[PDB]
């Protein structure tokens, strides 16, 4: 998921908006 | 908002900021 | 409680949570 | 000690219970 | 005060402690 | 700057005193 990319590659806060309720 | 390299605890912490009172799910590949 | 990889500041921070008002000693090999 | 392992290898919170007063 | 290895968020955090109400500038090579 | 060294090498709090207002 994001855990994978946010650490191995890079992510954006708008992508982290996906994991919210 | 730029491209962030977020690992470990720093990641669920960024979720806290981005979601707040909405809440979130922390699902890392197990 | 699972297996944690804790380095640097994140370590004394985990001690804060695990010990609290009991207190702790932070002794890294010097 | 734990500083060494908790970082180089891995440790458990019950092992961190050893460093409390 | 000893020699610290400070990276990422841990760095602006050390600035918060060292400067406080004086304020600071965070200028990383872009 | 310090961002570079504080991470690539090592820095001291007295050097971080330089970035204050
Ligand atoms: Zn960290």
């Amino acid at each position: 998921g994001i855990v994978e990319q946010c650490c191995a590659s890079v992510c954006s806060l708008y992508q982290l908006e996906n994991y919210c309720n | 908002f730029v491209n962030q390299h977020l690992c470990g605890s720093h990641l669920v912490e960024a979720l806290y900021l981005v979601c707040g009172e909405r809440g979130f799910f922390y699902t890392p590949k197990a």
